[PDB]
């Protein structure tokens, strides 16, 4: 498991980092999710749109102006909100007109305990 | 034949009144991946702000050269950072470091609590061991004994193997006057019974330790039956082991011996 | 080429125009749909964010969107990039939205004919905290002389370690304000390593009471430093004597359960400042 | 980077609509044919390429304005619109491994048509959303190996209360023996003119909600098939443009209309091999020859003296009922929901009662 295992207490802002590693293509689709099947947030430029029950108050997006970055950070930790983080990635080539789609998926433990 | 109309006068606000010139204690103290703002900056100067702050990298927040500075790294040196607690971050200057800003001194932080962290524990361990122990940093460098909450994988085995490397000096002579901080912050550092230094070489030391280091606790035969006899005459210190401060005391000895109300 | 340069104001909206654009060829006739900006925002355009119709042409200063925000209400909104906007150059600031039959292709088409269409980009506003960019400013508003105008980062009551390094010399400067006790409850390293030297210095002061107070539970080490350092200078101080550096015997005895026994002194505590752990928890119980 | 085509698209496919009683979301079509451009591949990726205007090299740009849009469309919460979509495919369908590392969040899942092909997906659509029954025993077979649904709500709470007051309306034009509608009527400042779209005098008025840059735009005319014929994107804004501040008597009546309709032809001649077995080449999803049969929209909305409720549920399923197509009405007025900021139309129609 070469993903970094970050680990944080309760209430503390846990900040989750996700560098691409293909940076000359177009960033058309940034994506959080929490394994399996739940999806977290999803980020088009600075335009931030949630799912399931996830609102700003509770988890945020502080990488409007980078592209190159997605980040999230999460407010009042909860033992609930522990779990394995999915951070997605999706390009398309603007150079050309082609079908083909870019896509880099990165998993991160967050770890969060008394 | 054209409708012109010239903008409106523009105001400047704060977000643009800046140089990150004259801004050093607001770019030093920060945190990982977060864009701390400073005002436009030319193509020409961005390479210094660049030297300037290596764990740093500027990135385009916005137009005009609106531009931050994101922290990826804690490019702090172990012979400098961990040496001093007062120093969150220092500046490189002509081969010299220093806690004061100057021009064109490079800037180098250093990890929140990095004692918490164990980043230091393989270099404090090898540079104050002696002659030049310091009674300020590498006497609070043990109160990680118990303050070590890092909760990881890599902090956890950091602290067991600077718990192991140092109770081999510990074991090979307790004079060291590291290993002295230790058995103090031994009290109810780890639980309540976590010590066990005294059946290891503590058990069977030099004669010298009998009369320098542990004077009544650990007796010859004779001397042996004499401490028990008469109603604690020379258990805990009260006869001549008073004198000698309460440095090197077995643990279970310490409870046992030492009661005296 | 441009003949027909008739201008259609908005009965919904004065800002939001139309222009007839005719040209010489009954191809490029377009009802470009423009608006410009005469408003001053004192409110938000999207949650968390302003966009004026207002859009920089490419060599413009960031200035001239800044202006029309309250400069009162514009102290916490960073500029960034927008979507591409295709602007006027004989009235700047226009703002050329796309619809129906005008397209950016066309749009380019007119601009590679004429000089009458210039690129930008939207002014995009994102509020953050307010900014701290002057070095008074940051020595202020974290030693709360003012607490305004400064973002939460350095104004969390010291929830963070953003004004620790500055505050550290601030404190030995004068421990006597309370916010630096405020300060020091945050529990961080240069803290300790401030207050402690500062009570190695100067214990007779009550600062050092709230401080041990403070960081006795949790750390022994900076307390324990200081109370040795300090009573070494200080020897025949009335109240270092008990239990540290000075006692009557040489060297320094009873540092331990030697204590216990003791009245004179460390029975009636007058200050738990003068003794280390050993000598007041162990304390209690005997 | 644009979605103008999007929502004309949407717009056509309402126009062909012949029918007295029209609710119709433009927007959830809409949503449907350009988010099929993920599973498909050669001609039909082309057609749905071209039915909006979207060439190769802006599929990806025009995704992040859908999202913005989205995003921009759920800002509020006195009034908000939610979106949502599904996809279900045979457990003998292979499909590709990197379809499903890239799209499976999105609303994949596995189930095999031939047992409890139709309560699964209702739980979950009812799950994801809140449309129920929106499958029902019919609408699958056992020959089906593919199912889409996407799904539309709008809540918007009218920024201009209407003052519940007691008035009704009756009509006697035909169809009916007697009908009486009820009615209201406020007196508030509003946008509202009267212009022509081609020789033809029309009053139209915008009233809208609170804490939303939405609108709900009301056209009142004598021959208004000519109107829903002359609408796009650019007219709306024109009219709107047009449309100034004055003080305004409004009448407006409670209604709430149902409707249920078949999209196939009019969602197949710009696609017509998205449906053809012959020629339905999705091989971003999976290799073996998989087509679409046909698809059903069915639309509910309902406009109180507080606010507008509306739902819209768009399916791609092989067969379904029917709905009756000859339901004439007199002195209708047209509505047309609209996003200032985004152009999406939302829902659009015809009325019954004034
Ligand atoms: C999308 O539509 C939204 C409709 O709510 C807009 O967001 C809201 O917009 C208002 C202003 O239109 C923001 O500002 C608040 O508005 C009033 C100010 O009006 C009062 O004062 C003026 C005189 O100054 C007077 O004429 C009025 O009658 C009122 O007495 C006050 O409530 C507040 O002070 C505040 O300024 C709202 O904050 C804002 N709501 C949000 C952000 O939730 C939005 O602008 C539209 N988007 C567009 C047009 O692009
Ligand atoms: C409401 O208006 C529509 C459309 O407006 C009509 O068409 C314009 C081009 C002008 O001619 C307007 O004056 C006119 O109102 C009416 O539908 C249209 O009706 C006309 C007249 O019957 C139809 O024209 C016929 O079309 C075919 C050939 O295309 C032949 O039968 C005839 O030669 C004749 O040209 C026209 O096709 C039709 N358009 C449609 C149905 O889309 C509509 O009748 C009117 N409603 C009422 C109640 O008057
Ligand atoms: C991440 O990007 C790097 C840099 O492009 C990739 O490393 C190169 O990948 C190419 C692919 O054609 C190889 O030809 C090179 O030999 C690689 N160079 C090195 C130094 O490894 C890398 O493969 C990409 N992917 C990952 C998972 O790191
Ligand atoms: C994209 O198209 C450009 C056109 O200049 C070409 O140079 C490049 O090789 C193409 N890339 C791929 C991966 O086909």
């Amino acid at each position: 498991t070469p993903f970094p295992q970050t680990s944080k207490k309760i209430g503390d802002d846990a900040t989750l980092s996700c560098n691409r590693n293909n940076t000359n293509d177009y960033v058309v689709m940034s994506a959080w999710y929490k394994e399996p099947n739940s999806i977290i947030l999803l980020a088009a430029k600075s335009d931030v749109l949630y799912f399931d029950n996830y609102t700003k108050d509770k988890i945020s997006y502080d990488s409007p102006y980078d592209d190159l970055v997605t980040t999230i950070t999460i407010k009042s930790l909860t033992a609930r909100d522990a779990g394995t983080y999915v951070c997605a990635f999706f390009m398309t080539s603007t150079t050309n007109d082609t079908d083909k789609v870019d896509y880099e998926e990165y998993s991160t433990e967050l770890i969060v305990n008394t | 034949e054209l409708p012109k109309r010239d903008p409106p006068p523009g105001v400047p606000t704060d977000e643009m009144l800046l140089n990150v010139d004259k801004m050093h204690d607001v770019i030093a103290p920060a945190k990982l991946l977060e864009y701390v703002h400073i005002g436009p900056l030319a193509k020409d100067k961005e390479d210094k702000v660049k030297k300037r702050y290596p764990e740093f990298r500027l990135v385009n927040t916005g137009p005009g050269g609106l531009s931050a500075l994101l922290r990826q790294s804690y490019a702090g040196t172990a012979p400098n950072c961990c040496r001093t607690f007062q120093r969150t971050h220092y500046w490189k200057k002509d081969g010299k470091i220093s806690d004061k800003y100057e021009e064109g001194a490079v800037l180098e932080s250093c990890w929140p609590d990095v004692h918490d962290t164990g980043k230091c524990d393989v270099d404090l361990f090898d540079w104050c061991q002696g002659d030049t122990f310091d009674r300020n940093i590498c006497h609070q460098w043990i109160g990680s004994a118990f303050n070590r909450a890092d909760r990881t994988v890599e902090g956890q085995q950091s602290l067991i193997n600077l718990y192991n490397k140092m109770q081999t000096l510990c074991s090979k002579d307790a004079s060291v006057p590291i290993c002295e901080s230790f058995l103090h912050h031994l009290r109810a550092h780890n639980t309540e019974d976590s010590k066990e230094m005294i059946d290891y070489i503590l058990r069977q030391q030099s004669a010298d330790f009998k009369q320098k280091y542990m004077r009544c606790s650990y007796p010859t035969r004779d001397k042996l039956e004499e401490s028990l006899k008469y109603a604690e005459p020379r258990e805990c210190w009260d006869p001549e082991c008073s004198n000698a401060n309460v440095n090197f005391l077995l643990t279970r000895n310490y409870n046992n011996l030492g009661l005296c109300n | 080429t441009l003949n027909r340069i008739k201008i259609a104001p908005g009965i919904a909206d004065i800002r939001d125009k139309y222009m007839e654009l005719g040209f010489n060829y009954p191809e490029y006739n377009r009802a470009v749909k423009f608006a410009e900006e005469s408003y001053t925002y004192y409110y938000e355009t999207s949650p968390g964010e302003i966009k004026p119709k207002f859009c920089l042409i490419d060599g413009m200063s960031i200035d001239h969107c800044s202006s029309f925000i309250v400069p009162e209400f514009a102290k916490q909104y960073v500029l960034i990039h927008g979507e591409p906007c295709s602007s006027f150059k004989f009235r700047p600031g226009s703002l050329i939205y796309y619809q129906n039959e005008v397209t950016p292709e066309y749009i380019k088409d007119l601009k590679h004919a004429t000089d009458y269409i210039a690129s930008g980009q939207r002014c995009h506003f994102i509020k953050k905290d307010y900014l701290l960019g002057d070095s008074d400013s940051v020595a202020k508003c974290c030693s709360k002389t003012n607490t305004k105008h400064c973002p939460k980062i350095f104004n969390n009551n010291y929830k963070t370690e953003h004004c620790d390094d500055f505050m550290t010399g601030f404190c030995r400067n004068d421990p006597g304000n309370p916010n630096c006790l405020e300060w020091l409850r945050a529990k961080r390293k240069p803290a300790m390593s401030t207050y402690s030297d500062i009570c190695s210095k100067h214990m007779d002061a009550r600062y050092c009471s709230e401080f041990i107070r403070i960081i006795r539970p949790d750390y022994f080490t900076f307390g324990d430093t200081a109370l040795y350092v300090f009573c070494n200078d200080h020897k025949g101080n009335r109240n270092c004597w008990c239990a540290n550096y000075p006692k009557s015997n040489s060297g320094d005895k009873y540092l331990g359960p030697r204590v216990c026994w003791l009245h004179e002194c460390t029975d009636e505590s007058r200050d738990r400042k003068w003794l280390y752990y050993n000598q007041d928890v162990q304390r209690t119980r005997c | 980077y644009r979605l103008q085509g999007f929502t004309n698209a949407g717009i056509v496919a309402y126009k062909n609509i012949q029918d007295d009683n029209i609710v119709f979301s433009p927007f959830g079509y809409s949503f449907s044919m350009f988010m099929s451009l993920l599973p498909a591949s050669g001609n039909t990726r082309i057609e749905l390429l071209k039915t909006m205007d979207l060439r190769k090299r802006d599929l990806g740009p025009a995704f992040t304005e859908l999202i913005s849009g989205l995003a921009k469309l759920k800002t509020s919460k006195y009034t908000y619109t939610d979106l949502t979509y599904q996809s279900f495919v045979d457990n003998t369908v292979s499909i590709k491994p990197s379809y499903y590392q890239q799209y499976h969040r999105f609303g994949l899942y596995r189930l095999n048509f031939r047992r409890d092909a139709v309560n699964k997906i209702n739980s979950i659509v009812e799950r994801r959303s809140g449309m129920s029954n929106v499958v029902d025993s019919n609408m699958l077979d056992n020959n089906t190996l593919w199912a889409i649904i996407n799904t539309i709500y709008f809540k918007g709470i009218w920024q201009y209360p209407f003052d519940i007051t007691k008035t009704r309306n009756a009509s006697f034009t035909n169809k009916y023996g007697t009908k009486t509608v009820p009615m209201m009527n406020v007196v508030t400042k509003l946008q509202g003119n009267t212009i022509t779209i081609d020789d033809e005098e029309y009053d139209m008025v915008r009233l809208p909600y609170k804490d939303a840059n939405i609108s709900m735009y009301l056209a009142i005319g004598d021959n208004m098939t000519h109107f829903t014929d002359s609408i796009t994107a650019a007219k709306l804004d024109y009219w709107s443009f047009q449309l100034g501040n004055k003080v305004y008597n409004l009448k407006l009546p409670k209604f709430s209309i149902e409707n249920k309709r078949d999209i196939k032809s009019i969602a197949e001649m710009m696609a017509p091999s998205m449906f053809n077995p012959d020629n339905a080449s999705f091989k971003h999803m999976t290799r073996d020859p998989l087509y679409i049969y046909k698809m059903f929209q069915n639309a509910k909305i309902d406009v109180d003296e507080q606010g507008t409720v509306a739902e819209a549920s768009t399916i791609m399923v092989a067969t379904a009922r029917s709905s009756p197509e000859k339901l004439e009405f007199n002195t209708p007025f047209v509505f047309i929901i609209r996003h200032d900021i985004t152009g999406f139309i939302l829902f659009m129609g015809k009325v019954e009662s004034p």
